[PDB]
């Protein structure tokens, strides 16, 4: 039902802080980033969520096969920070999309650059 | 083995349950709700809601190729569009405080924050993270619990 209007100012973990976005060519997280990773997966173990699936991204920069590599990469590192919070290994699902799914223009540095991605995906 | 009536009461239910987790940064005396694109169950949305919090949900079908609908409406309910429609409608809803919900559950890759799957015992949903932190609206992890509900 409505119980979410009880809410006061804990615990809200999934704001514009919260993308999970990567360098051009690279698949490894920066310190903020693991930062953010782990409060999401303690948020998400909060609500006794255990299982994600990690969709990995990139821009449309170059060849076709190297960044379908590029977007397992990057979903990989974001599976290895869910592991070491505590997320089961078995109910972490990782793929790969490579530059097919883009959210935003390719055509300009700053929409390449929120292209460059892992989209964490809850599942019922 | 569940009725259309009883699904669209179950969708009419759920979303008003996921409006209650969701704070937008400028709050309307009466929340705007955009059912878009061919549906199933969104006729009981359609008819209007009122959230716990005393606050009116008035709910009016739009256009696919509306280009405003991103300060029409607060939430937009999406229904079974093709890949171009739906391209249409995200361009439209980028950088606009929008909660995003989807029928059908199929494709939650890129798009909207949550999408239902309604054939079944129950409601259940998929929430796509990235989509909420891109959506310029607040929305809180416990809403997650709804899913398993």
């Amino acid at each position: 039902q409505e119980q979410g209007f009880e809410l006061r100012d804990e615990g809200w973990e999934f704001g514009m802080s919260s993308k999970v976005l990567f360098g051009n060519n690279l698949d490894r997280l920066n310190p903020d980033s693991r930062n953010t990773l782990t409060k999401i997966a303690r948020a998400l173990l909060a609500v006794d969520i255990d299982k994600v699936r990690l969709e990995g991204h990139t821009d449309n920069y170059g060849d076709e096969g190297y960044n379908q590599k590029l977007s397992e990469r990057r979903a990989e590192s974001v599976a290895a920070v869910f592991r070491e919070a505590g997320m089961p290994a078995a109910n972490i699902e990782v793929r790969g999309l490579g530059m097919s799914k883009p959210v935003a223009d390719n055509k300009t540095r700053a929409g390449r650059s929120e292209n460059r991605r892992v989209a964490i995906i809850v599942p019922a | 083995r569940t009725s259309i009536e009883q699904r669209s009461n179950a969708v009419s239910q759920v979303l008003l349950g996921i409006f209650s987790y969701v704070r937008w940064p400028k709050e309307p005396a009466v929340l705007q709700l955009c059912v878009v694109g061919p549906t199933e169950y969104a006729d009981g949305l359609l008819r209007g809601m009122v959230q716990a919090n005393g606050r009116r949900v008035h709910a009016e079908r739009r256009a696919v190729d509306n280009p405003d609908l991103g300060t029409l409406c607060n939430v937009i309910y999406l229904g079974v569009v093709d890949e171009r429609e739906r391209q249409q409608v995200f361009r439209s809803l980028a950088g606009h405080p929008v909660l995003s919900i989807s029928e059908r559950g199929t494709e939650c890759s890129v798009g909207s924050m949550f999408c239902l799957n309604v054939g079944g015992p129950r409601i259940t949903f998929e929430a796509n993270l990235d989509s909420i932190a891109r959506s310029g609206v607040r929305v809180h992890p416990s809403v997650l619990k709804l899913a398993r509900r």
